[PDB]
């Protein structure tokens, strides 16, 4: 009964004491000896136009040439980034869409939404058309992200404090992860595809296991909701963007928030973050109509991208590390290099 | 001794109006482009040099007058079309959400260029023959009255009755409505009213002078720069 | 080769042509959003819109659903008779109660014909009717008395009659949409549903709707929210209205207010069992406004209606000065004519002329 | 009810986890970022002839 909470309090105190004892020196002292990168200036090489309403999601292809974007009017269209040519225009049953994804083999495109169903489409097939392959409707509440492990497995994270690992052929949940106390808003698989994270709305982030299916760790250093997450290219650290202006870089081994990327002149939120190829840059979208560029090891701003006319709601970096593209709410995508 | 710089100052002043007009998108925002396009840089500036006659080429005077006439007619038509579009949008909200501007411009060209290109002029009088042989401006055969009816009677036909129903909805719906409506019609009417009282006066009978008519027509030519400031 | 470039150009041209075709039809539509609380009547309005305008109006599924509501209603009244604080109780019917508890918890029921005979007899008990008059404490479905009386007609394997679909209640798990055209204009009405949430992080998506429709339970001022001992059902609606009005995202959206469920309020006010003054002390000194327009009634019931409307309106009249408007209304959802009589305010005509292109003056 | 019974066990499982010094992680991140800095076209601008986007 009431005696159970005492054990929880004692365990929390022990964990906090261990975390305090594990700290030796801040990253700033070690990394202050390097030379700053300097000012970074990039211009919009190309502009992608043709959407009607706001864009809510975007994902680059494996070949870093084709990208898929989803709008609020229910239209998935695949672009050709090199020559600015549309390829397909897939309508949807439900006009409300929040997610999209591109398969590693370039044969399927998955789009979820508020209709509680994460459907899968087929790109390369006979008769030269696109049709629904399977519809998975085991969740309750809206969806927030969708990702591909292979052609047969897809991971979703709904708004009922759950995350599940689906299966295309069977169309049923293989496993189920529980433990959060609020809506789940994002996730990002590891390069080794063995672990993945999830940023909830209770100012907490976890580290699940795909095979075993149990929580491993828990970081709760923030002060408000969480809206984005992404892994370092190493696979041993992730950066989290919250609702308040702070952006933090945690570490799996040390279990401590290494930095707090913040500025005194900003009071807006963060919608999406991502790294560069070598993990030296930390791009981050913002709700103040433009974007910003930080430095991973120095915690300072080194460039502003203000070529938009509304908030930025999606962001992505090519696998070849040659271009950086952003979406927005004014029906316009852009390519920066 | 001091009136020397007045003409150049006015010539330099209208350059600011031209710059303001050139400084300046939706379905109804495409019409303002015609008003911005349709004059003060070329036709209006020539008056300062003409105040001394320029007398370069007798063929050029016809173009000089015709350009101004066409610009005035185009501006009047554009304002009438703007009022008609606003009334159509406001009155019937059920069905409200290049083709007509070209037609309006085409309408202006027929009345202006054709009499000028045809060399048709007023009654051959001793003063008229002497002036035309050797810059006077006076027509005959009721050309002034007809041109005014095409380019001045359109406002009272449309602009007077366009807002009769719109302002009627103001009291029913329930100030600021009469604060801005008066500015749009007042500036338009006050500047473009006097010439309709002298063109009819001259042709009918004279009781008017050339200098006062020239001054009256010069006044109100600033409507080209006044309209860009009022709109948007 | 150049053939690939030509083919790609042709495909791009076709896609661009299709998008240009679809842009106008997307831009020529009106969208509406429903809001409210539980047991308010959001989906009834959409069902009535389906019944009225579009010709659309699984009969086997509706047959089971109507009977399912009847099965749940009978159990709730009998179960709370013993658990109620008062000693109110109904002799031979005690044998009927024996399998009532057994059938209360079951994955499924075959609906034997013997069940109907005993349920009807128990409904005729004087004591059973007494507990129905005191539904303030224990929660019970509003659409219960209508179905309880009409059993033999449904019993005599039957097709549901008219207004039977509009009275049965079915939970909306997901979104619930409906398209219709009234007069050369296509509308779009959708219900968010989704049980009950307290964060509403999806509200950022709806930043372009023309209007927001709000419906309240005007005849619920003495029963608590589904989770007990919280507050009066009216107060839970009042708090939700204040949060919606003072929202950063919905800073330029008008609100159409429906004071739904009117007939129940008239019936309950006539009886003196419950008084508004007890739950709402300020109503005792309230004086009816000088301006009024009663339909066709009793000043007692008429005075009650305007008091509830005044409380809702006083919230919007303070924090909103420009770009926010509130539109009171009086509607009864079940009655087909009343929503037709509102005609959505002559299509909220009052707005159509002023909001549109009048502001720029 | 029994919710706290599983939560305390999960927290106990979480607590018994090995931890390392922050200096080692900092050195590892710095070394990786210095080692893989050659193939990052965003830092060092790409030549126009070598840029597929220009
Ligand atoms: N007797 C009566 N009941 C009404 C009236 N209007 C609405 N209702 C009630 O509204 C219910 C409609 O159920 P739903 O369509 O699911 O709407 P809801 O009860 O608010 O539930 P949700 O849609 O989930 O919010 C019916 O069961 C009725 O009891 C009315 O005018 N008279
Ligand atoms: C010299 N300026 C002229 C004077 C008379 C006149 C103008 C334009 C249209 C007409 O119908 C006119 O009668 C003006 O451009």
């Amino acid at each position: 009964l009431d005696q159970l909470r005492q054990e929880a309090e004692q365990l929390k105190n022990q964990i906090r004491d261990a975390r305090k004892a594990c700290a030796d020196a801040t990253l700033s002292q070690i990394t202050n000896n390097i030379d700053p990168v300097g000012r970074i200036q990039m211009r919009t090489r190309r502009t992608l136009r043709g959407h009607l309403a706001k864009i809510y999601a975007m994902h680059w292809g494996t070949d870093s040439r084709l990208l898929v974007s989803a709008s609020q009017d229910g239209k998935l269209i695949i672009w050709d980034s090199y020559t600015t040519n549309k390829v397909h225009a897939i309508p949807l049953r439900s006009s409300w869409v929040m997610t999209c994804a591109y398969a590693p083999s370039g044969n399927y495109v998955a789009c979820g939404g508020l209709d509680n169903i994460c459907s899968i489409y087929n790109l390369k097939t006979r008769e030269g058309n696109v049709r629904v392959s399977r519809e998975l409707a085991g969740h309750t509440g809206y969806l927030s992200c969708c990702r591909f492990l292979d052609d047969n497995q897809i991971v979703t994270s709904s708004g009922d404090t759950t995350c599940a690992l689906w299966d295309i052929e069977t169309g049923q949940q293989t496993t189920t992860f529980t433990g959060h106390t609020g809506d789940v808003m994002s996730l990002s698989l590891a390069p080794d595809t063995r672990l993945f994270v999830s940023g909830a709305c209770d100012a907490s982030a976890k580290l699940w296991d795909v095979r075993e299916g149990m929580c491993r760790q828990t970081f709760t250093g923030h002060e408000s909701d969480i809206n984005a997450i992404c892994f370092f290219p190493n696979g041993n650290a992730f950066a989290t963007g919250s609702d308040d202006a702070t952006c933090r870089l945690f570490d799996l081994r040390a279990d401590q928030e290494l930095m707090t990327y913040s500025h005194d002149n900003i009071i807006c939120g963060i919608t999406s973050v991502s790294f560069s190829k070598s993990g030296r840059l930390l791009l981050a979208g913002y709700d103040d109509f433009n974007c910003n560029v930080w430095d991973a090891l120095k915690a300072d701003r080194a460039g502003v991208l203000a070529g938009h006319d509304n908030r930025v709601s999606c962001l992505g970096v090519t696998d070849d590390g040659m271009a950086v593209a952003t979406g927005s709410w004014d029906s316009f995508l852009k390519i920066w290099n | 001794v001091w009136v020397v710089g007045m003409g150049i100052v006015m010539s330099l002043i209208v350059l600011a109006i031209v710059f303001g007009n050139v400084l300046v998108q939706t379905v109804t925002n495409y019409f303002i482009t015609s008003l911005a396009c349709a004059m003060g840089l070329a036709v209006v500036p020539f008056g300062a040099a003409h105040i001394l006659t320029w007398t370069f080429g007798n063929f050029w005077c016809e173009f000089w007058t015709s350009i101004d006439v066409l610009c005035v007619t185009a501006s009047i038509e554009t304002l009438c079309v703007i009022a008609v579009d606003r009334y159509f949008a406001i009155t019937s909200p059920f069905k409200y959400q290049r083709v007509i501007i070209l037609m309006v411009w085409i309408v202006s060209g027929l009345t202006s260029f054709l009499p000028i290109q045809m060399h048709w002029y007023r009654a051959t009088h001793q003063e008229a023959i002497n002036c035309y042989a050797e810059c006077d401006f006076f027509t005959n055969q009721a050309y002034a009255i007809a041109s005014s009816i095409v380019s001045f009677y359109v406002p009272l036909v449309i602009m007077v009755f366009v807002y009769s129903r719109v302002f009627q909805e103001a009291k029913r719906q329930l100030h600021k409505a009469l604060k801005t409506l008066g500015i749009i019609m007042g500036t338009f009417t006050l500047c473009w009213l006097p010439f309709f009282i002298v063109n009819i006066v001259h042709v009918i009978q004279n009781l008017i002078r050339k200098e006062v008519y020239i001054l009256l027509n010069w006044i109100g030519y600033v409507n080209s720069g006044f309209n860009p400031l009022i709109y948007c | 080769q150049r053939n690939e470039e030509k083919a790609q150009r042709e495909a791009n041209k076709k896609i661009e042509k299709q998008l240009q075709k679809d842009k106008q039809v997307y831009r020529a539509t009106h969208r509406l959003l429903l809001l409210g609380a539980g047991e308010s009547g959001k989906s009834t309005i959409v069902k009535q819109m389906r019944i009225l305008h579009v010709n659309g109006f699984e009969k086997a599924t509706k047959v089971q659903d109507i009977k399912n509501n009847l099965k749940e209603a009978i159990e709730t009244i009998v179960a709370a008779m013993s658990n109620l604080v008062p000693p109110v109780e109904l002799p031979e019917n005690q044998f009927r109660v024996d399998y009532i508890l057994s059938v209360m918890n079951v994955p499924d029921f075959d609906f034997p014909p013997e069940f109907y005979e005993h349920a009807k007899a128990l409904w005729e008990d004087e004591g059973v009717r007494a507990c129905y008059e005191r539904s303030n404490e224990y929660q019970l479905i509003d659409c219960a008395q209508y179905f309880l009386d009409k059993i033999d007609v449904i019993k005599q394997d039957y097709v549901p009659s008219d207004q039977d679909l509009l009275r049965c209640r079915v939970l909306t798990s997901g979104i619930f949409e409906t398209k219709f055209q009234v007069d050369k204009v296509n509308f779009h009405m959708f219900d968010v549903g989704g049980q009950r949430d307290e964060r509403r992080k999806w509200i950022q998506c709806f930043n372009d709707v023309t209007a927001i429709i709000f419906v309240v339970a005007s005849s619920s001022y003495n029963m608590v929210i589904r989770e007990d001992n919280q507050t009066n059902r009216l107060q839970e609606a009042l708090n939700l209205f204040k949060s919606i009005w003072n929202n950063r995202w919905l800073r330029t959206i008008s609100v159409i207010l429906f004071l739904n469920k009117q007939d129940l309020l008239a019936e309950k006010v006539l009886a003196g069992k419950s008084k508004i003054e007890d739950y709402f002390p300020e109503f005792a000194r309230y004086t009816t406004p000088e301006d009024a327009t009663p339909e066709p009634e009793d000043p007692r019931v008429t005075r009650a209606k305007y008091f509830i409307r005044d409380e809702f309106l006083r919230i919007s009249t303070a924090s909103g000065d420009g770009r926010h408007y509130c539109y009171p209304h009086f509607t009864c959802a079940v009655d087909t004519e009343n929503i037709r009589r509102v005609f959505n305010d002559c299509r909220d005509i009052i707005q159509r002329m002023h909001l549109r292109q009048y502001e720029l003056l | 009810i029994a919710q706290a019974r599983k939560l305390v066990e999960q927290l106990k499982m979480e607590a018994n986890i090995d931890r390392i010094k922050v200096s080692k992680a900092a050195a590892d991140l710095m070394a990786y970022c210095e080692a893989h800095a050659k193939e990052d076209p965003l830092l060092t601008p790409v030549p126009a002839s070598e840029n597929p986007f220009r």
